[PDB]
C-alpha cells in the first residue's frame, strides 16, 4: 500500500481513507486533510451551497492556491495561468484532468471534468491527518475524531466541527437537506433499483468482493436515485467511485464502462480509457523512455496516434514547431 | 513621554502625582488599587500588571483573601469553540463568609443566582450591592474594597483596594507590586512554566491538566492568518495614537491574533479585543473614538442612541425615586438617550411624566394616590411624595 | 451498583443541609487549600475527612507531593532555583532568601534585558548610559556607558563602543580588543580573562562584565547594591515594572522615549517613534521571507533545547530573532542570526543546562587557525561546548572570583602537568610560567602593584616583574 | 562590495588568469534573490566555485577565515573518546588519494 485515498464523488458524498461513506451538503470551506499536532500544509474544500466548487492548498502560512472545476486557478487573489509550479507544488493536467502534486509534502490532489475531488496521501501520516477525510489508520469505524477529539456516531455534525471561516465570509452550521424523495416515490424505486444492483450481479464487478464490499456503495446510491427525474445515469457516479476504490487496492478492473451506458465527461477528442500512462507521449516531446516507471492511472486520453498539442488531440503528421 | 513641561507643574498618573523641580520629578509611593482581569478566550492579567495565558478546562481559583478569609472567587473554564486553543469563561462563583457564608454565582447571561435562587437586580443586602451598569453588564460591590464586572461572555474584572496589600493568593497573584513572583503555586515557590501554575490552582482532581500552551493556533486555521494581520493592525494605527503613551499595546495585539483565529466567529472576537485595549486606555484617562460601520459599532435600539462619554446617574427611572443617593460614577460609554428622556423598565426610555415610583420596591404607576389610615402618599412624576 | 473499596465511604445528600459538599467537592491535593463549589452531593464514594484522592489512590496521609514543573516531589525533596535551595517542608516549599546575581544583556543589536527582567526595544544611535551608580543621592562610583553607531536598523554594521568609568579610570573596548586610556588607582581588583569567545572583566568585589567580542554586553552585579543604580537596565530592586524610571524620575510607558532621556550628548539625535508592526523593514510586505526566518528561528524550540525550554521562556529571545534578521541583510556573515541563539544558549548554561546546538551547516565556529603558527600540529585547541571561564594560567595562576560558570568557545586541552599561556598559543609546563614567589607566600605571577601603602615604618616592598627574587627600598618621607 | 572579494589582494594571482567578471555577476545575482539567514551558503559557495578553478590552474588560495564562511572540521574528531584530531581543513589537498 504505502498510500491512501479520499474522494468526494458526485453530490455531497464522501469517502474517507478507510471505507467509511456518508453525505454532507456543506455551505462554506472545510478542512479535508492536514496534520493535527503540527500542519506543514492543509488541503481545503469550498462548498457554495451543498454543491462543491474549489480545492485549496494552504501551505502553512504564506502560500495559497484555489483550483476548481472553473480551472481558472489563482494564487492568493491574482489569477495565474496554468500550468504552475511554485513552492514545490506542480499544478498540472493529467489525462485531460487537473492535478496538484506535493510529493515533497506528501500528497497528490486532482479533479475530474464533472468535479470529484480526490486526495492521494503517503503512509507518513498514518494516525496523523485528522479532518474531513478522517485519520489514516487501519480501522474504519473510529475515523470520526472531531476537532476536539471525540468519537461521534453522526457523520454530519462531525463535518461541521471541521469548518474554517474567512473575513470575506463567516459561515454557520449548514442544515441537512429536506428530502423531496419521501413523497415522489412512485415507480422510481422499482425500475431503477437495477443500476445499483449491477455492481453485485455483473461479472466485471463480481471479483473485487474479496478486496472490498459494495454494500455501502449500493446503500449510498439508493438515496440519490430518487431526486433526479428520468435517468439511469444517476447510478454511475456512485458506481464510478467503486471502480477506482478497487483499483487503488492493487486490483484493477477493465472495460466496465463498455456496457454500463455511462462514460465520465471529457473534452473533445478524448474519452475515458482505463489505466493510461501519465507520461502521455505528446507532440513537442523528447523521445525518452524508462524514466516514467510511475504507477498506472485512470483518465481519458487520445487515440492510438493523434498526439496531444495544447489540450487537443491532433494527428502526428501535423506536429508544429515553435520559436 | 517625549514632550516637555515647565517646572512646578504637577501631572498625575492614575496612581499618584508627580511634580517637576530641578529637572527631577518628585513622586509619592502610596499604593493604588489593582485589577485582575479575564477576557477574550483565556487571557489573564495579574494584579501586578502581568499578562499571560492558561487554557485549562476546570474550576480554577482566581482570587482569595489568604491571611483571613473575607472572600474567595472561583472561575470556571470550558472549551468554547471547535478548536482546542479556545477556552472561554462560562461562569464565576463568589463566596462571602461574612454574610451567611452564602454563594453567589454569575451566569453565562447577565444573570445572577444566590444559593440556587435567581434574583432580580438590584439586590441591596447589607453590604454587597449588585446592579446593572449599562443594563447589559452586572456589577457586584461588596463593601468599598471590592468590585466585579460581567461574566456573561467572559470579561471578568476585579477592583481591590490597598487594604488587601500582599495578603491574597490565586492566579491573579499576591497584589504586592512585584510582577515576577506571580507564578507562585500554593506550595509557595515561583514556577517558570505557566502550564504548572494554572493547573496548580484547579479544584477538581478528575480534570485533565494540560502539557503545552500553544501560541499560534492560526496554524490549525491557516485561513485566518491574513485577516488576523490587517484586522488588529488598526490597534497600532494612529486611531489609538492617544494611548500608546498610556499603556503598552503589544500584548493587546498579541491577544487578538490568538482569538480571531481560534474562536467560532471572528467578528465579535475582534471587536471584544479592541475594546479590551480602549477600556484600559480609558482607565488611565485617554478616551478613543474607534467605532465605525465597519469597525463594530453597536446597535443601540431605536429608543436609545450611541454615546461616547456620558453620565449613568440621570438615566434610570429609579434615580428619581431615590435622588438623594450619591452617584460618584465616571463618564462611561454605552447606549443612552437624550436628557429629556429617562429609562423605563421595558426597553424604551420616556419623559419624567410617566416615570413610575419604586416605593418600598413597589412599582407604582405615574398616578397612584395611596394611603393607609395614618399616612398619606402619592407618586407624581417619579418621586414618591409621602406625608403624615 | 458497585460497593466501593474499603478505605473510603459512600456518602448521601441530607434533605436539610444545603452544604452537601460531597462528590462534587472531591478533595485532592491540589484543591485542599482551595475552596470548592457544590450544589448537592451525588451517589458517589468519597475519602474520609482526614484523607484525600491521589491519581486513583486514596492516599492515607497529608504527605502527598509538592508539585513543581508538573512533577512529583516527596516531602523533604529539594530543588535548586537560581542560587537558592527550597524544600516543601509540608505541602508548601519554603525557599531561602539569598538574592542571586542579576544580569543585564544586549540581545542582538537593539534590545535590552534589565536586571529584574524586562525585554524592551530601543534602537538608538547616540551614546547611552547602560548603567551607573551616580543616581540621585549617592557617591557615583562606576559609570558604565555604551555607544552605538549606525544601529537603528540592525545589520552587519553597528560596531559598539563601550567606555566604563570606575575608580577614576578609563578603560574602553571596541573592534575586538580592550584599550586602557587611563589606568585606575586600585589596580588590585582589576582582572581580565580572555577565555573562549568572551572577555570576562572584573572590577571589584561587586561588579563584573562580559563581552562576546561582537555585540553582547552582560554586566553582572552582586547583593551589595539593591537599589543603588539607574540607567537603561533599571534600578535592581526586584520590582520589574519600575525599570522605566527615566532620568527625570518618573515611569514611562513607551521605552523609545525612555532611552532618549539617558543619552550623554544632549544635542545629538533622539530616535524616531517607529510605527509598530510584527514585520520589520525587509519582512514588511515580504510574507515569503518571513516564514523562512520564522521556521529557522524555531530552533529556539527544537529537540535539543527541550530541557531549557522548561526553565527559560524562549518567547522573549524568539521575537528578537525575527526582528534582527528581517532588518539585517546577512550575506557573508550570518552573525545577526547565529548570535541570538548563543545569547539563549548561554542563559541556558547559567542554569546548568549545557547545550551543543552548533553544527557544520549551521554557524560552524572553527578553531583551527590557532593550531597553525607551530610547524608541528599539536592541535590542543577545541571548540568545547561550555567550558569553565575561570581557569589557571601563567598570567593568572590563582583561582579568581568566577561570575560565569562556563562558556562556549575555543578552549585549550593538553594532558596534565601543562598550564596555558596566551602569548605562546600552546600550553606549557608550570615552570615555564613567569611566576613569582618572593619570601615564601603564595600570590599572583608578579603583578605590577606597589604593596603596603598603609604604614611607612613597615614599608617592606617586594615587587616581581617576571621571576625576580627581588625587594626594593622605600623612599622615606623625611 | 562583499562580492569584490573576487577582486581582493589574495586572488591577485588568479585575477590575471581567470576572468572574474563572469563569476562576479553570479555573486550579485544569487544573494540578491537568496534570503540568507542562518546559512550564508548562497554566497560562500560562489567564491569556492572561483577558488577551485583558480586551483586547477595551479594557484592554491586560502581565503576562508573565521568571520567569513568558517568550515570547521572538528565534529569528526569526536566519536573517539581520545582526541587524536588527525582531520584538518587546508587550502587544497590532492582530490585523489588511496
Ligand atoms: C470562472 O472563470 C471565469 C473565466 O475566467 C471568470 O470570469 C469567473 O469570474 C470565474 N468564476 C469563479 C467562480 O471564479
Ligand atoms: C495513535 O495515536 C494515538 C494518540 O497519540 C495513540 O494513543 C495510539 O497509540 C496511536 N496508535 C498507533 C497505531 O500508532
Ligand atoms: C523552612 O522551613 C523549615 C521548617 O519549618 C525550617 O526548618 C527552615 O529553617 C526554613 N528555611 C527557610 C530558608 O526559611
Ligand atoms: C570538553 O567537553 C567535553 C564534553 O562536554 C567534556 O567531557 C570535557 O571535559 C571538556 N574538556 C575541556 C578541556 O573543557
Ligand atoms: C627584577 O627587578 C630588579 C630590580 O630590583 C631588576 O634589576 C631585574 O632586572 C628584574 N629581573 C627580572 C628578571 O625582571
Ligand atoms: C596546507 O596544505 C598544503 C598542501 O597540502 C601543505 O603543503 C601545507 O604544509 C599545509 N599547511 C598547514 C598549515 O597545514
Ligand atoms: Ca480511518
Ligand atoms: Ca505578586
Ligand atoms: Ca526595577
Ligand atoms: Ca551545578
Ligand atoms: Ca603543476
Amino acid at each position: 500500500s504505502s498510500t491512501a485515498r479520499c474522494s468526494l464523488f458526485g453530490s455531497d458524498f464522501v469517502n474517507t481513507f478507510d471505507g467509511s461513506m456518508y453525505s454532507f451538503a456543506g455551505y462554506c470551506s472545510y478542512l479535508l486533510a492536514g496534520g493535527c499536532q503540527k500542519r506543514s500544509f492543509s488541503i481545503i474544500g469550498d462548498f457554495q451551497n451543498g454543491k462543491r466548487v474549489s480545492l485549496s492548498v494552504y501551505l502553512g502560512e504564506f502560500f495559497d492556491i484555489h483550483l476548481f472545476v472553473n480551472g481558472t486557478v489563482t494564487q492568493g487573489d491574482q489569477r495565474v495561468s496554468m500550468p504552475y509550479a511554485s513552492k514545490g507544488l506542480y499544478l498540472e493536467t493529467e489525462a485531460g484532468y487537473y492535478k496538484l502534486s506535493g510529493e515533497a509534502y506528501g500528497f497528490v490532489a486532482r479533479i475530474d471534468g464533472s468535479g470529484n475531488f480526490q486526495v492521494l496521501l503517503s503512509d507518513r501520516y498514518f494516525n496523523k491527518t485528522c479532518g474531513l477525510c478522517g485519520n489514516f489508520n487501519i480501522f474504519a469505524e473510529d475515523d470520526f475524531m472531531t476537532q476536539e477529539g471525540t468519537l461521534t456516531s453522526d457523520p454530519y455534525d462531525f463535518a461541521n466541527s471541521w469548518a474554517l471561516s474567512s473575513g470575506e465570509q463567516w459561515c454557520e452550521r449548514a442544515s441537512p437537506p429536506s428530502s423531496s424523495c419521501n413523497i415522489s416515490s412512485g415507480e422510481m424505486q422499482k425500475g431503477l433499483w437495477e443500476q445499483c444492483q449491477l455492481l453485485k450481479s455483473t461479472s466485471v464487478f463480481a471479483r473485487c468482493h474479496p478486496l472490498v464490499d459494495p454494500e455501502p456503495f449500493v446503500a449510498l446510491c439508493e438515496k440519490t436515485l430518487c431526486e433526479c427525474a428520468g435517468g439511469l445515469e444517476c447510478a454511475c457516479p456512485a458506481l464510478l467511485e467503486y471502480a477506482r476504490t478497487c483499483a487503488q487496492e492493487g486490483m484493477v478492473l477493465y472495460g466496465w464502462t463498455d456496457h454500463s451506458a455511462c462514460s465520465p465527461v471529457c473534452p473533445a477528442g478524448m474519452e475515458y480509457r482505463q489505466c493510461v500512462s501519465p507520461c502521455a507521449r505528446t507532440c513537442q516531446s523528447l523521445h525518452i523512455n524508462e524514466m516514467c516507471q510511475e504507477r498506472c492511472v485512470d483518465g481519458c486520453s487520445c487515440p492510438e496516434g493523434q498526439l496531444l498539442d495544447e489540450g487537443l488531440c491532433v494527428e502526428s503528421t501535423e506536429c508544429p514547431c515553435v520559436h | 513621554s517625549g514632550k516637555r513641561y515647565p517646572p512646578g507643574t504637577s501631572l498625575s498618573r492614575d496612581c499618584n502625582t508627580c511634580i517637576c523641580r530641578n529637572s527631577q520629578w518628585i513622586c509619592s509611593n502610596e499604593e493604588c488599587p489593582g485589577e485582575c482581569l479575564v477576557t477574550g478566550q483565556s487571557h489573564f492579567k495579574s494584579f501586578d500588571n502581568r499578562y499571560f495565558t492558561f487554557s485549562g478546562i476546570c474550576q480554577y481559583l482566581l482570587a482569595r483573601d489568604c491571611q483571613d478569609h473575607s472572600f474567595s472567587i472561583v472561575i470556571e473554564t470550558v472549551q468554547c469553540a471547535d478548536d482546542r486553543d479556545a477556552v472561554c469563561t462560562r461562569s464565576v462563583t463568589v463566596r462571602l463568609p461574612g454574610l451567611h457564608n452564602s454563594l453567589v454565582k454569575l451566569k453565562h447571561g447577565a444573570g445572577v443566582a444566590m444559593d440556587g435562587q435567581d434574583v432580580q437586580l438590584p439586590l441591596l443586602k447589607g453590604d454587597l450591592r449588585i446592579q446593572h451598569t449599562v443594563t447589559a453588564s452586572v456589577r457586584l460591590s461588596y463593601g468599598e474594597d471590592l468590585q466585579m464586572d460581567w461574566d456573561g461572555r467572559g470579561r471578568l474584572l476585579v477592583k481591590l483596594s490597598p487594604v488587601y496589600a500582599g495578603k491574597t493568593c490565586g492566579l491573579c497573584g499576591n497584589y504586592n507590586g512585584n510582577q515576577g513572583d506571580d507564578f507562585l503555586t500554593p506550595s509557595g515557590l515561583a514556577e517558570p512554566r505557566v502550564e504548572d501554575f494554572g493547573n496548580a490552582w484547579k479544584l477538581h482532581g478528575d480534570c485533565q491538566d494540560l502539557q503545552k500552551q500553544h501560541s499560534d493556533p492560526c496554524a490549525l486555521n491557516p485561513r485566518m492568518t491574513r485577516f488576523s494581520e490587517e484586522a488588529c493592525a488598526v490597534l497600532t494605527s494612529p486611531t489609538f495614537e492617544a494611548c500608546h503613551r498610556a499603556v503598552s499595546p503589544l500584548p493587546y495585539l498579541r491577544n487578538c491574533r490568538y482569538d480571531v483565529c481560534s474562536c467560532s466567529d471572528g467578528r465579535e472576537c475582534l471587536c471584544g479585543a479592541l475594546a479590551s485595549y480602549a477600556a484600559a486606555c480609558a482607565g488611565r484617562g485617554v478616551r478613543v473614538a474607534w467605532r465605525e460601520p465597519g469597525r463594530c459599532e453597536l446597535n443601540c435600539p431605536k429608543g436609545q442612541v450611541y454615546l461616547q462619554c456620558g453620565t449613568p446617574c440621570n438615566l434610570t427611572c429609579r434615580s428619581l425615586s431615590y435622588p438623594d443617593e450619591e452617584c460618584n460614577e465616571a463618564c462611561l460609554e454605552g447606549c443612552f438617550c437624550p436628557p429629556g428622556l429617562y429609562m423605563d423598565e421595558r426597553g424604551d426610555c420616556v419623559p419624567k411624566a410617566q416615570c413610575p415610583c419604586y416605593y418600598d420596591g413597589e412599582i407604582f404607576q405615574p398616578e397612584d394616590i395611596f394611603s393607609d389610615h395614618h399616612t398619606m402618599c402619592y407618586c407624581e412624576d417619579g418621586f414618591m411624595h409621602c406625608t403624615m | 451498583s458497585l460497593s466501593c473499596r474499603p478505605p473510603m465511604v459512600k456518602l448521601v445528600c441530607p434533605a436539610d443541609n444545603l452544604r452537601a459538599e460531597g462528590l462534587e467537592c472531591t478533595k485532592t491535593c491540589q484543591n485542599y487549600d482551595l475552596e470548592c463549589m457544590s450544589m448537592g452531593c451525588v451517589s458517589g464514594c468519597l475519602c474520609p475527612p482526614g484523607m484525600v484522592r491521589h491519581e486513583n489512590r486514596c492516599v492515607a496521609l497529608e504527605r502527598c507531593p509538592c508539585f513543581h514543573q508538573g512533577k512529583e516531589y516527596a516531602p523533604g525533596e529539594t530543588v535548586k532555583i537560581g542560587c537558592n535551595t527550597c524544600v516543601c517542608q509540608d505541602r508548601k516549599w519554603n525557599c531561602t532568601d539569598h538574592v542571586c546575581d542579576a544580569t543585564c544583556s544586549t540581545i542582538g543589536m537593539a534590545h535590552y534585558l534589565t536586571f529584574d527582567g524586562l525585554k524592551y526595544l530601543f534602537p538608538g544611535e547616540c551614546q547611552y548610559v547602560l548603567v551607573q551608580d551616580y543616581c540621585g543621592s549617592n557617591p557615583g562610583t562606576f559609570r558604565i556607558l555604551v555607544g552605538n553607531k549606525g544601529c537603528s536598523h540592525p545589520s552587519v554594521k553597528c560596531k559598539k563602543r563601550v567606555t566604563i568609568l570606575v575608580e577614576g579610570g578609563e578603560i574602553e573596548l571596541f573592534d575586538g580588543e580592550v584599550n586602557v586610556k587611563r589606568p585606575m588607582k586600585d589596580e588590585t581588583h582589576f582582572e581580565v580573562v580572555e577565555s573562549g569567545r568572551y572577555i570576562i572583566l572584573l572590577l571589584g568585589k561587586a561588579l563584573s562584565v562580559v563581552w562576546d567580542r561582537h555585540l553582547s554586553i552582560s554586566v553582572v552585579l552582586k547583593q551589595t547594591y539593591q537599589e543603588k543604580v539607574c540607567g537603561l537596565c533599571g534600578n535592581f530592586d526586584g520590582i520589574q515594572n519600575n525599570d522605566l524610571t527615566s532620568s527625570n524620575l518618573q515611569v514611562e510607558e513607551d521605552p523609545v522615549d525612555f532611552g532618549n532621556s539617558w543619552k550623554v550628548s544632549s544635542q545629538c539625535a533622539d530616535t524616531r517613534k517607529v510605527p509598530l508592526d510584527s514585520s520589520p523593514a525587509t519582512c514588511h510586505n515580504n510574507i515569503m521571507k518571513q516564514t523562512m526566518v520564522d521556521s529557522s528561528c524555531r530552533i529556539l524550540t527544537s529537540d535539543v533545547f527541550q530541557d531549557c525550554n522548561k526553565l527559560v521562556d524562549p518567547e522573549p529571545y524568539l521575537d528578537v530573532c525575527i526582528y534582527d534578521t528581517c532588518s539585517c541583510e546577512s550575506i557573508g556573515d550570518c552573525a545577526c542570526f547565529c548570535d541570538t541563539i548563543a545569547a539563549y544558549a548561554h542563559v541556558c548554561a547559567q542554569h546548568g543546562k549545557v547545550v551543543t546546538w552548533r553544527t557544520a551547516t549551521l554557524c560552524p565556529q572553527s578553531c583551527e587557525e590557532r593550531n597553525l603558527m607551530e610547524n608541528g600540529y599539536e592541535c590542543m585547541w577545541r571548540y568545547n561546548s561550555c567550558a569553565p571561564a575561570c581557569q589557571v594560567t601563567c598570567q593568572h595562576p590563582e583561582p579568581l572570583a568566577c561570575p560565569v560558570q562556563c562558556v562556549e568557545g575555543c578552549h585549550a586541552h593538553c594532558p596534565p602537568g601543562k598550564i596555558l599561556d596566551e602569548l605562546l598559543q600552546t600550553c606549557v609546563d608550570p615552570e615555564d610560567c613567569p611566576v613569582c614567589e618572593v619570601a615564601g607566600r603564595r600570590f599572583a605571577s608578579g603583578k605590577k602593584v606597589t604593596l603596603n601603602p598603609s604604614d611607612p615604618e613597615h614599608c617592606q616592598i617586594c615587587h616581581c616583574d617576571v621571576v625576580n627574587l627581588t625587594c626594593e627600598a622605600c623612599q622615606e618621607p623625611g
